[PDB]
């Protein structure tokens, strides 16, 4: 009796061990995806500009689909700069890009900045058909 | 802290309910330590008293009780005395028949 | 018109406790 | 971390079980049915 | 009663001049201890009845820190395990 | 002979006149063994019998809540799936609640030591406490018994449910989660309110101004005719019936909370020796009681009103209305009914009738009811508060439009749901003939007279209301406001509470008592006091009998012992602290004082000035009224829009200098913005019946039911009273004058903290002094003192 009560107490250290470790291993292949997925968005970001600008969208969806703030930001950054850098269908590509983003989900910084111009635009505007 | 029911305890409640009579609860928890007389006529209501029903539950009780418990809804007070049984052994009984469907010294 | 629009609508017992005058005394006095 | 992991294994758990129950209540009354349907279907053979 | 009590009169003469002042700095906190924008829900329904590069390098620092962590992680966690393991087969 | 004794001493005890201590608590036991004999008997005979309501009501029933549900295109409340967001602070929010019965509790019992302990285990395991608690949702059907002490109320006697509290905690849980889920997907329209957002005195007001604003009312201009409708449902939770339940509340929830609540009901009830199972009726303790209770109201509702009207009340599902609105003023008149409103059992409809209309009525309902002797008038009731000339008149047209339309309305709900009876309805007709318009919500009763026929315009006191039209912006109607006779009663009978009670529980205690009478009684109806003479009467013999029971606590009656001082003093004085409503002369000879200077010792007496006397200043004058706190109020709340508006705007933070001066204007009271507990706040709806039906589950009343501290801030200061009693005897300085204070020996007050006998010392220079008008003096035994009479503790 003893011999065996012996026997499957160390079985039973041996199970809490195997419970910790698993759960460790598990933690550890996350953190090695996470680095992945980091590189990986850092290689992105370092016709043509409408193919950039196509990347940078799909760019976007998959960091919506794997912080928040920062991304905001991020996107942010890029419109500033696309601004200076600086038709239609492309505008209306662009919309629908960002309202994919949005579901998907600074930012309203981004809204902001982009509705103040269009605001200064009305504006333009607000300063009989044809009007119409 | 709430207790179960030790054998002790439930006979020294029996022999209180022979002295005292049913409505003198607070009595029995006066011999019955550890207790309370809610808990105490609660017990004695629902399961110690020697005239509730325990027992097998034949073909016809079966019957009669998934009639009843898909004419009544949920109302377990109401079909118990329909039964003449104690609540919770009537929703034991259902829940296992539907079942059937499958796929010391201080003392 | 407005009428119609609606859902629906278009004795001496000797004891104490059963009588009428006593359910509407505790149908009242115990609100 | 891992006592944290394993408050998240805890809420797993109860949740699945919940879920389970919830099941179970509908199960149950399909069950009821299953009966109160061969009732019927005795009742018309009657 | 004991929700709605008055408050501690007072009556001799600074403490009128100490409870205002009390009062007062706890009016300040109130509204000074708020962040703005925080609220919303409260304002809002409770207003209702009454009235009738940068982004880049943030990125970065989170990547690199997140690597730390992992590397933590996996140098401790792996010991441990590799330790038992030992223990076991030894018994 | 028993019951028949039973009867007697309550017809007695209804009026007030020399019944024992004790027979009030016999008859109180006599009463609730008869009246659970009735329910016993109402259930063994709906068992014999079987269901009063009949399949085919319940049938029309059913379709009819089905027909609003799509109507409002509603979904059904989802069970609260674990990682609910908000799962956290609903449990707070209901534990805290359970909480604060134990918290105001001096000493607690073992059994409230057990619900105390309960909670405070729940504070460290919520996770854990809702999964037993869903637990229990999902598999117990099968619950404790549940004791009943009916408590009294000196006329009528209430019942009080006891549950056990892990039952509570899941009971109260399930309740605030409807509440929040029902609110949040807007359920109950605007005009089922005794509801959040408006305290009852204000959804009168907002009633009144809801009545003139609307238009034409006050036409009189050819056959204009106007009714007003207060009825009691009746028996309405001891109707309800539990295979219905089960049903209506599949409609709106999951089935595995319908069920549950649908079984709770269900349960023994015990007092003492009687007990029955409860197989009919709503118990009204449950915490959500409530919910269950509204909900059915409306179902009521929507058979009164019809489907079309109603989905004209609540607007549509996408833009609700409020309280009063509506889309067009066409919606408006396109239907007899205009205001419509149900107060938990009290349903409140107006009927406005042109000639055409209201004849066609009348026609129909005297078609089958004969009336040649027009004796309609005698059986008619109305209000005898108001004095004959402004009460309702009593005229053919006015009389036969009442009926009418209290017949119509009688006929359109079944008799199975409830019982309407023409006893307890209330029917007053504005008529050309009737200038007044009178009607009674909560404890205010109301007499609405438009300032056209009023014939003049005369400055009134400020318990009297200016109506304001919303768009006109003239004032075109006074209401006048005077004090439900009920609640007076209900005063009168709380203060012969004290009384009966306060046998030798000491002078504090009852005086602490006394005043939360009263404080809650002038500031709910805080304007309408002034113009009720049974109220404003009473109170003086009140008074006068309270201080009469303290000079029988020595032996006195007499005058000359006791100055005015010893009651009125703020506690800090030592003096009683009761506030006063009376006259009450303080004797010009008592507010002599004296004081020593090494230079000598100067003397000083107001006496010799000769003007109007002091006196004790009194409430009416010093508590706030309604008017001028709506307003400013309104004013507040644009002025905080505003400037909040600017915060935002300008990406800045409120100085504070506005918000100081306006810091406590205002209804919801500006301050509550700011306390501690907003974030859990939020998830906190259904407060106000919550509040309402602590009647139900705890004996211990709440004398204030009808404010959270929490949601309203704190509505009233009486600190300035406490200043003004000072100086109305001479202040602090001439106040002490009065006590033992210079005995002590300390100099200052400032620096006094305080901590029968030590009150008696306190005062003593005053209670045995040598203008004593007859007494007997006696030198004690080794000293110099003289004692007249004899003082006990002296």
């Amino acid at each position: 009796g003893s011999g065996i009560t012996t026997p499957i107490e160390t079985q039973s250290r041996p199970m809490h061990n195997a419970g910790l470790g698993m759960f460790s291993n598990t933690n550890s292949s996350n953190y090695h995806s996470e680095n992945e997925d980091y590189l990986s968005s850092e290689d992105e970001v370092v016709v043509k500009f409408n193919k950039t600008s196509t990347e940078v969208l799909g760019e976007a969806l998959l960091n919506d689909s794997g912080v928040r703030t920062l991304r905001e930001l991020r996107l942010a950054g890029v419109q500033l700069p696309e601004s200076i850098l600086k038709a239609v269908p492309k505008p209306k590509k662009d919309v629908v890009v960002e309202i994919l983003q949005e579901l998907l989900g600074s930012l309203e910084a981004i809204r902001q900045r982009t509705s103040p111009l269009e605001v200064q635009v009305k504006e333009y505007y607000g300063q009989l058909s044809e009007l119409e | 802290k709430g207790g179960v029911w030790t054998n002790v305890e439930d006979q020294i409640l029996k022999a209180a309910v022979q002295k005292y009579g049913t409505h003198q609860w607070s009595k029995v928890a006066s011999l019955l330590q550890k207790k309370t007389a809610r808990q105490s006529e609660l017990r004695w209501n629902e399961y110690l008293n020697p005239k509730l029903n325990f027992t097998e539950f034949s073909k016809e009780e079966d019957a009669q009780l998934l009639d009843l418990a898909r004419e009544l809804p949920n109302q377990w007070r109401t079909i118990a005395d329909m039964m003449a049984r104690p609540a919770q052994v009537c929703v034991e009984r259902y829940n296992r028949l539907l079942e059937s469907e499958d796929s010391e010294d201080e003392e | 018109s407005w009428r119609k629009g609606t859902a629906f609508g278009r004795g001496y017992i000797n004891d104490m406790t059963k009588s009428e005058y006593h359910q509407e005394f505790l149908h009242k006095h115990v609100r | 971390l891992e006592k944290r992991l394993a408050k998240i294994q805890q809420e797993q758990e109860d949740d699945e079980e919940l879920e389970n129950l919830r099941k179970k209540n509908l199960e149950m009354s399909q069950r009821a049915e299953m009966i109160n349907r061969s009732k019927h279907a005795q009742q018309e053979k009657a | 009663m004991q929700g709605f009590q008055d408050e501690m009169l007072a009556l001799t003469d600074n403490q009128i001049a100490i409870q205002k002042d009390s009062k007062r700095k706890i009016i300040e906190k109130a509204i000074n201890e708020v962040p703005y924008r925080t609220n919303e829900e409260w304002e809002t329904q409770l207003l209702s009845k009454g009235n009738i590069l940068f982004p880049d390098d943030d990125e970065s620092g989170n990547s690199i820190e997140r690597i730390n962590e992992m590397v933590s992680k996996i140098c401790l966690q792996r010991k441990k395990v590799e330790m038992r393991l030992q223990a076991l087969e030894k018994t | 002979a028993w019951v028949s004794a039973a009867h007697y001493n309550r017809e007695r005890i209804k009026r007030g006149a020399h019944v024992e201590k004790t027979m009030v608590k016999k008859n109180l036991g006599r009463l609730t063994r008869l009246w659970i004999k009735n329910e016993q008997e109402r259930q063994r005979q709906i068992q014999k019998n079987g269901p009063e309501i009949t399949p085919e009501e319940a049938t029309t029933i059913f379709s009819v809540m089905v027909e609003w549900l799509e109507s409002r295109s509603f979904s059904p409340i989802p069970f609260p799936p674990l990682t609910y967001k908000n799962d956290t602070k609903i449990l707070v929010l209901a534990l805290e609640d359970l909480k604060d019965v134990y918290a105001s509790k001096v000493r607690l019992n073992a059994s409230e030591r057990e619900e105390l302990a309960l909670i405070e285990e729940a504070y460290d395991n919520p996770h854990d406490t809702l999964n037993r608690i869903k637990k229990y949702l999902l598999t117990q059907r099968v619950f404790k018994p549940v004791d009943i002490t009916m408590m009294e109320n000196y006329q009528n006697i209430s019942p009080v449910y006891s549950v056990d509290p892990l039952e509570k905690i899941t009971d109260a849980y399930l309740d605030q989660y409807l509440w929040y889920e029902a609110d949040q997907r807007k359920l109950f329209p605007n005009w089922i309110k005794p509801s959040d957002s408006e305290i009852p005195p204000l959804l009168v007001y907002k009633w009144t101004q809801g009545i003139n604003n609307l238009s034409e009312i006050w036409d009189v201009s050819r056959g204009q005719s106007a009714v007003l409708l207060e009825t009691t449902l009746g028996e309405m939770a001891e109707k309800i019936d539990f295979t219905l339940l089960n049903r209506l509340l599949r409609l709106i929830v999951d089935p595995n909370i319908a069920d549950y609540i649908t079984a709770k009901n269900n349960v023994v009830i015990n007092f003492k020796d009687m007990s029955h199972v409860n197989k009919y009726g709503l118990i009204r303790g449950l915490k959500f009681a409530s919910f269950i209770f509204q909900y059915y109201g409306l179902v009521i509702d929507l058979l009164l009103l019809g489907q079309e009207r109603a989905t004209d009340l609540a607007g549509p599902a996408n833009n609700p209305n409020e309280f009063m609105q509506f889309k067009s003023k066409e919606v408006e008149k396109a239907h007899p009914i205009r205001l419509y409103t149900r107060y938990l059992d009290r349903i409140y409809m107006l009927f406005h009738f042109e000639e055409d209309e209201g004849e066609e009525l009348t026609d129909e309902y005297l078609a089958e009811n004969p009336d040649p002797n027009f004796e309609n008038s005698i059986g008619y009731n109305n209000r005898k508060c108001w004095p004959k000339d402004s009460r309702m008149r009593l005229i053919r047209q006015d009389v036969n439009l009442g009926r009418a339309v209290f017949w119509e309305i009688q006929s359109r709900v079944p008799t199975s749901l409830t019982s309407i009876k023409w006893e307890n309805a209330f029917v007053s007709v504005y008529s050309k003939n009737n200038p007044n318009l009178l009607f009674s919500m909560c404890g205010f009763e109301v007499r609405i007279l438009p300032r056209q026929r009023m014939e003049e315009v005369v400055s009134n006191d400020e318990g009297v209301w200016d109506l304001v039209d919303e768009r006109t912006k003239q004032r075109t109607a006074k209401a006048y406001l005077k004090v439900s006779e009920e609640e007076i009663k209900k005063f009168d009978s709380r203060i012969r509470g004290i009384l009966m009670a306060s046998g030798s529980t000491t002078f504090t205690k009852v005086a602490a008592k006394w005043n939360t009478s009263l404080i809650s009684l002038f500031t709910y109806f805080r304007e309408a006091i002034v113009a009720t003479e049974p109220l404003l009467d009473i109170l003086v013999k009140g008074e006068t009998r309270i201080q009469n029971r303290v000079k029988l606590g020595l032996n006195s009656k007499m005058p000359t012992r006791f100055p005015p001082a010893v009651f009125y003093t703020p506690k800090e004085l030592g003096g009683l602290g009761m506030i006063s409503a009376s006259h009450i002369l303080i004797p010009a000879s008592d507010l002599s004082w004296s004081k020593q200077t090494d230079t000598g010792i100067t003397h000083f007496r107001a006496g010799m000035t000769h003007e109007d006397e002091k006196l004790i200043p009194t409430i009416f004058r010093y508590i706030t009224t309604w008017e001028n706190e709506f307003l400013d109020s309104q004013r507040v709340w644009a002025e905080y829009a505003t400037k909040r508006q600017e915060a935002i705007q300008q990406n800045r933070r409120l100085a504070f200098e506005e918000l100081e001066g306006s810091w406590d204007r205002g209804i919801p009271r500006i301050s509550t913005l700011f306390q501690r507990d907003r974030h859990t706040l939020a998830y906190d709806r259904g407060h106000r019946i919550r509040r309402e039906f602590k009647q139900y589950s705890l004996e211990r009343n709440s004398p204030f039911w009808w404010t959270n501290s929490h949601h309203d801030g704190k509505l009233w200061n009486l600190n300035a009273y406490r200043t003004d009693v000072i100086q109305a005897l001479g202040g602090i300085e001439t106040i002490l004058e009065h006590t033992l204070f210079k005995g002590t020996g300390f100099n200052s007050w400032e620096g006094l903290f305080w901590e029968n006998r030590r009150f008696t010392l306190w005062w003593s220079p005053t209670i045995n002094r040598a203008n004593v008008y007859v007494g007997f003096l006696v030198q004690l035994d080794l000293t110099g003192i003289f004692l007249h009479g004899k003082i006990p503790t002296l």
